[PDB]
DNA sequence: AGACACTACGAGTACATA
DNA sequence: TTTTTTTATGTACTCGTAGTGTCT
């Protein structure tokens, strides 16, 4: 029944890269209009959102909203067949108790075939609140990730201040401190990368350093990240390539 | 100063079996064994100071002459002997091929093997087994009971007794002899009382003695090196009249600066290995110098406490 | 390679069966397990057989070492035409790359058996495999070092496995209890090792007799290999040996091995240890030695079994509780030792008192005769129940805690011997109608049906509901247990 | 005495590297025609062989056929330390103690001498018979290489099935099943697929041994595939003037 | 106030990391002629000492001579923060604490503050060893690490012996043994691949794997490194910088 | 530019303690 | 005749994700 013909295999092996150490066993909800896949860690601090549409495949078809549960270990474990030259294609049947990939590559006369048993997990419901966030930046992805992991060095709290107009990520550490200051940039000759910020009122809260190192690890998807900043909802982490997206949601202290 | 001389311990340190003063019986069997060769697998135990490594080192030189360098293969407490060097280093060793002679076989040599894991004793069986035709191993150890049982069945046991007075006394006379040091009777036997039966001690206080006073004399020997410990310790428990025990515990180890924690650790030693006395009065005592040092370890330490416990045992001693 | 290169032990080692000193029934039970090796896989191992052998796909050889396990099974291996495989501890032997080689060992053929020759008809097996395991009581504790691993590697299999170990009945070997054949080799008789001296010695020009054998083995144990090293190192330099040096030898080889927790309470319940005699021979020494060969069970043994004895060290005008009084007032000083150790401070140094307040004092309070038999320690038994019992009473408790407000022993002594009239009394004095009343009763404190079976339990005395329960209807009980699952 | 000189330290290296992970004991018989190693797995199951001719060296000397006993990991450790440009030469004098290996480079006058010690190997010296093969055939050893790396990630146990000239890899774990479906095509004419079938047959193989066997896929472009139902199977590497080849044992086909 | 302003910010992390692990707490002394920097490793058996000018700072104002004592798994840290097209300042108050670290980039507006704690170390580090050697070489700093990293594979004691155009690095261990030997040529088509060595007298000289390995750590500074070897003296491993050096004085084996 | 052998530092798991 | 007993730092092993120099 479920027949979806992948462009190219990387780019399924990177959306699945980029929530490898979040969660381990979820279960992705199939439709017509879509694929979406809810997952909630343990600590409670991060809701993992990943939505692909039909017009992210090169052919998507179904005609029933199933569920499919699986192993992220197993997935990719599955996924490291893959090559540079070869698209993937999902089967599923009316009866989930395998998925089937085929490998398939330009010259026919070498096709490969793998199997992914289900594993049945307590999905959880849907959260696509809209609830008004008080700022809204975009920043590049890799730069993100650059000063994340670079705070992440001094201490395990990393602070963000909206003020001014001007971005802080601040980090005190025991053994010394660290602040990194960043202004509102606008580039003409490069649209990827720029410092967008739209902000309405001074926002300043505190967040944990795993956490945006587990946020981080999605910039293989996208250029550039958009970040809203709100004083009394979860953060909203926001990631997208072409036209399939994942957002983090954390829940600040 | 720019450089400091070899001390006697090592300078004098024995390079052939016949220098050994130790244990007549085991030295004459491993200078029988470095005659004829086919030296098995070995553990040599024994007390501190009594010539343990020196006796393993002199057999292993003079069974590989000058192949000592590439056919021995030692390993102290301060390398790495855990599993891994035994998987590893200690397998490559005994897999080596070298050509020895007919008579003559690669020693690996293992000081402190009280001291290595459980994991590389284990190891160290199949390993001596499959190769116990081109590699021997010896082992020099204080407590033959920390090496497992399945390692003792497969070698040879020495253990090695305290060196009686004439040993020990016929040894510093050579070495007095070798280095043409003024010395007298009462100093030496003052030497030789104050070393209990430990060479390595020993030759160290005469050394010391001989560098601080040039005269080997008892006052000088005293003065240097105070008195035994265990032996003041004995004469204050073993003491007729509370006023004596308390006398010598106030002169003697209190106004000295000997530790509570020292003197009643000193005190349940000597109670334990005591002899004079009879087996439940020794428990009781022990039970008394457990009490107090439960105090002493609390941060109680103090002489009152001492005084008690030398009062109590008095009392127990008073029928 | 020449002959006096090689050890005794290795020069004289056993080439066939027929030379093995002692253990003949465990020899040819194992060699009848493992000749009708195939026989037990042709039916998948469902027909035993007279022999009991032929069920178990794995056999484990325990015994003391030095009497000729490995040297047995090698030789049964090389007799019966399989092709033999050894892996020990020396080895790496991890839950990685062990566990791997074996799965792929376990049922893949050889290709020495191959090459060497497969033409001639020698046997069918020759294809086949023996995993010999050595010291398995030497990998690791945890399920990392491979214990638990081969111990569900003897269940699917299609090569025999042999496992060779020194210590069996050990907490990481428990998962071998029932999975391997036991085949338990003991100590060897002393003819067939007086014959095998007196071979070896005549061979050597060693001259020797045969009254000295006998306690040449008392005093090794059981143990060939240790006195072959015995005559290869004494040999050397005493051409003759006879009943005149024969005490320095004993003194000076004594087999020093820790005994178990069971051999430490004969010997510190012996009375004769603590007669005026007995005392200068065994000293205060060796009897805290005694307890530092395994300090942990030989507290518990003591105060299990102190007062099981009949003593022969009364004094004059105490009679047996006195001497059973004190010693118990000991075994309280000690434990109260014991608790400073073991706490924060760390106080080990204290190791040595409670030597003798724990084991020596009252073992010497009531030394003599062991009236009985010397049973084993209960209060590790005693204890894990009462921590189930806890773990328990600890969720009754809080999940009754939005209606009791007590705390945990607060509700066991007061609130359960109400709790049993409430909910269980219902059943025998009206039938299957008031368990409505029951449900109730348990959703007002929001009890389960877990709950409602481990209330039950904690009763003792005149109250044991372990028979009320069965003399209750099963009907009831089965309405009960309908209702609640709705 | 022995003095074998070679072109490049790069092939004796990758020589090494081959099948360094499999063995770790081998024996060295360096006769008046060349070397010749054979090796048994520490488990008894893969054999490797492996043969250099005379005319594989610069300079070949030999006065008698000897025997040296090598660790591959130290011999890997020497190895490691020389570069793609220099001549390597294997010295061994009267009564081998150790080897010696020169390293000399050729733009400079920089020579490395290295000694590695001799192991004491007590194995017999089998032989090696040929026997007819119901199956051969030859593909890129980077596919091959491939194949096992993705049909390992599932289960240790790889099913081979020559059947209909189409070759079936299967792998079936735990996680799902993988399949490799496999159509001769001769075409590059390098990077073709020669395969013979005469008898269809049915043979499983350990994961990690064909992982262990693949890892020398740098001696070679092709691997050349013997198949037998009651003979372990025979993977080659050819070289210039020997060949490196793995007997690996097919499991119980019960 | 100290306030220094460098040309790249990356030379000071390539500086930095050749510390990093033979060498735990340091203790920069900055004057008006530049930043001079000795320590001693925990065994004491190597001593650092970097020297950088003021040829190298772009920008540079010390109205006093200011003593920096700091922890170098945190300078690390606190300089891998930065970025490859950025530009390092360097800030100390009057009175030297909590050294702030300013990264700036040119290609577009960001300014990176972190800040640092100092450390009280009552040990000074001012002591200059002005000694001839025996010999001194000149060798290519990838050749000579080579040489270290290949050799110290087989034992954990490497011998240098210094003899007439002769330089011999001789390792010798369980699994076997080995020896490099070079001769001293002039390279006319490339100058830093040449190798110079003026002896006076052999030389004949043991170090440790681990020091030895530790050293070449700083290969990634000059793409040339000197040794200077004498009769039981420190041996002086220098790689010289465009503004200075780094010199480490090494403590051979006694045999 | 990239893939993957080599590797070293970090969480896990036990094991003694005179 | 048969299996657990807290906390506390030192010791040893292993798998382990990770960071970086090297090879088709
Ligand atoms: N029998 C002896 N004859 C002469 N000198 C001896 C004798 N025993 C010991 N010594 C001296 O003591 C020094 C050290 O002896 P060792 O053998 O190291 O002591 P030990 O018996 O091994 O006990 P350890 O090492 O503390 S376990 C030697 O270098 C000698 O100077
Ligand atoms: N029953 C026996 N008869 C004759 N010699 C024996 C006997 N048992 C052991 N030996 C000798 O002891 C040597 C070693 O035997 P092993 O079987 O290896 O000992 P073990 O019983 O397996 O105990 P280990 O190895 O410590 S687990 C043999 O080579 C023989 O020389
Ligand atoms: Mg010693
Ligand atoms: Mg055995």
């Amino acid at each position: 029944m479920l027949e979806a013909k992948f462009e190219e295999a990387s780019l399924f092996k990177r959306i699945i890269d980029g929530f490898k150490d979040c969660v381990q066993l979820v279960n992705f909800q199939c439709k017509e209009d879509g694929i979406i896949a809810q997952a909630v860690d343990d600590s409670r601090v991060l809701l993992v959102s990943l939505e692909i549409g039909v017009e992210a495949f090169q052919e998507y078809r179904c005609d029933h909203p199933v569920t499919l549960g699986m192993d992220l270990t197993s997935l990719s474990k599955i996924l490291r067949c893959g090559n540079n030259t070869d698209t993937l294609t999902l089967i599923a049947d009316n009866t989930p108790d395998s998925i089937i990939l085929l490998f398939e590559d330009t010259k026919k006369d070498r096709i490969a075939e793998y199997s992914l048993k289900l594993m049945d997990i307590d999905a959880d419901f849907l959260k696509i609140e809209e609830l008004q966030y008080d700022s809204t930046l975009s920043l590049p992805s890799s730069e993100f990730s650059k000063i994340v992991r670079d705070l992440s060095q001094l201490s395990d709290s990393i602070n963000i201040m909206i003020t001014k107009e001007t971005i802080k990520f601040v980090a005190d550490g025991d053994i010394g401190s660290g602040s990194v200051i960043i202004k509102p940039f606008v580039d003409m000759e490069h649209p990827e990368t720029s410092i967008k910020l739209e902000m309405d009122q001074p926002v300043d809260l505190t967040f944990g350093a795993k956490y945006l190192l587990d946020i981080i690890k999605g910039s293989s998807l996208s250029d550039r990240v958009g970040i809203r900043l709100s004083s009394e909802a979860p953060a909203l982490f926001q990631f997208d390539l072409k036209s399939g997206f994942l957002q983090f949601f954390l829940a600040p202290k | 100063t720019l450089s400091l001389q070899l001390p006697w311990v090592e300078k004098y340190r024995p390079q052939v079996l016949s220098d050994i003063v130790g244990n007549k019986e085991t030295i004459d069997r491993l200078q029988q064994i470095a005659k004829d060769g086919n030296m098995p697998h070995m553990i040599i135990s024994g007390m501190p100071g009594i010539g343990k490594t020196t006796s393993v080192h002199c057999l292993a030189h003079e069974l590989l002459g000058r192949s000592y360098a590439d056919g021995v293969l030692e390993l102290n407490a301060s390398d790495d002997r855990g599993i891994d060097v035994v998987r590893n280093q200690i397998k490559h060793f005994a897999q080596k091929k070298l050509h020895l002679p007919p008579g003559k076989h690669k020693i690996v040599i293992l000081d402190e093997a009280d001291s290595m894991t459980a994991g590389a004793q284990q190891a160290l069986r199949r390993t001596m087994e499959l190769y116990s035709n081109s590699t021997r191993f010896a082992f020099a150890c204080n407590q033959s009971n920390k090496i497992i049982e399945p390692l003792q069945s497969r070698c040879a046991i020495l253990r090695y007794s305290k060196l009686s007075d004439e040993d020990v006394l016929k040894r510093l006379l050579q070495i007095i002899k070798l280095e043409d040091v003024k010395y007298t009777n009462d100093g030496l036997e003052a030497i030789i009382f104050t070393a209990e039966g430990d060479m390595r001690q020993a030759i160290n206080n005469l050394q010391s003695t001989v560098a601080g006073h040039g005269l080997v004399n008892a006052d000088n020997v005293f003065k240097i090196v105070d008195s035994p410990h265990p032996l003041i310790v004995k004469k204050m428990l073993l003491a007729s009249n509370l006023e004596d025990s308390i006398q010598i515990l106030r002169t003697d180890l209190w106004k000295k600066g000997y530790s509570s924690i020292d003197i009643v650790t000193t005190s349940f030693r000597v109670t334990k290995n005591l002899a004079q006395v009879k087996e439940s009065v020794r428990l009781e005592m022990i039970k008394e110098i457990g009490l107090t040092h439960m105090r002493i370890l609390e941060g109680v330490g103090t002489y009152l406490q001492l005084a008690s416990m030398l009062a109590k045992i008095h009392k127990l001693n008073n029928k | 390679v020449r002959e006096e290169d090689k050890l005794w032990t290795v020069k004289y080692a056993p080439t066939n069966l027929q030379q093995v000193c002692g253990n003949k029934g465990s020899v040819m039970k194992l060699k009848n397990w493992l000749a009708n090796w195939e026989n037990s896989k042709k039916n998948s191992f469902k027909h035993a057989g007279k022999d009991g052998s032929g069920v178990f796909r794995a056999a484990m050889l325990y015994g003391p070492p030095g009497i000729g396990k490995t040297t047995a099974a090698h030789l049964v291996a090389q007799e019966l035409g399989y092709d033999i495989l050894e892996q020990n501890a020396s080895d790496v032997r991890s839950k990685t790359l062990l566990n791997a080689g074996v799965k792929n060992a376990l049922d893949n053929m050889s290709v020495v058996g191959y090459f060497k020759h497969n033409e001639e008809a020698q046997n069918l097996n020759g294809k086949h495999f023996v995993i010999i395991m050595d010291e398995v009581d030497g990998m690791s504790g945890g399920d990392r070092g491979g214990v638990g691993q081969l111990a569900q590697f003897c269940r699917k299999t299609s090569t025999p496995l042999i496992l060779i170990c020194n210590e069996r009945n050990l907490p990481k070997m428990r998962p071998f209890d029932r999975v391997c054949l036991d085949i338990q080799f003991r100590r060897p008789d002393a003819n067939s090792i007086k014959s095998r001296l007196m071979t070896i010695a005549i061979r050597e020009k060693f001259k020797l007799d045969p009254n000295v054998i006998d306690r040449l083995i008392q005093t090794t144990r059981g143990d060939i290999r240790q006195v072959i090293n015995l005559l290869s190192t004494i040999s050397t330099t005493t051409k003759t040996i006879n009943h005149e040096n024969i005490n320095e030898i004993s003194k000076a080889w004594e087999k020093n091995i820790a005994l178990k927790p069971f051999d430490i309470a004969h010997k510190m319940l012996d009375g004769q240890i603590y007669s005026d005699i007995g005392s200068r021979n065994f000293t205060l020494n060796d009897k805290i030695a005694l307890y530092f060969d395994d300090f942990d069970f030989t507290p518990l043994m003591i105060q299990e079994n102190y007062l099981s004895t009949r003593p022969s060290v009364l004094k004059p005008g105490q009679s047996h509780l006195e001497a059973v009084a004190e010693a118990a007032n000991c075994i309280s000083l000690g434990d109260i030792v014991e608790k400073k150790i073991r706490s924060s401070e760390q106080l080990w140094s204290l190791l040595p008192l409670h030597a003798v307040l724990s084991s020596v004092y009252p073992a010497s309070k009531v030394a003599g005769h062991m009236a009985g038999r010397i049973n084993f320690t209960a209060w590790l038994g005693q204890n894990s129940k009462s921590a189930k019992y806890y773990r328990l009473l600890q969720e009754i408790h809080y999940h009754t805690r939005l209606g009791t407000s007590t705390d945990k022993i607060g509700l066991r002594l007061d609130y359960l011997p109400t709790f049993r009239k409430r909910l269980l009394d219902p059943f025998l004095k009206q039938g299957a109608d008031a368990i409505s009343s029951v449900i109730e009763v348990m959703d007002d404190y929001y009890l389960t049906k877990e709950d409602w079976d481990s209330i039950m339990e904690f009763f003792v005395g005149p109250d044991v509901t372990t028979a009320i329960i069965k003399k209750i209807p099963a009907t009831v009980k089965s309405g009960f247990t309908r209702k609640y699952n709705s």
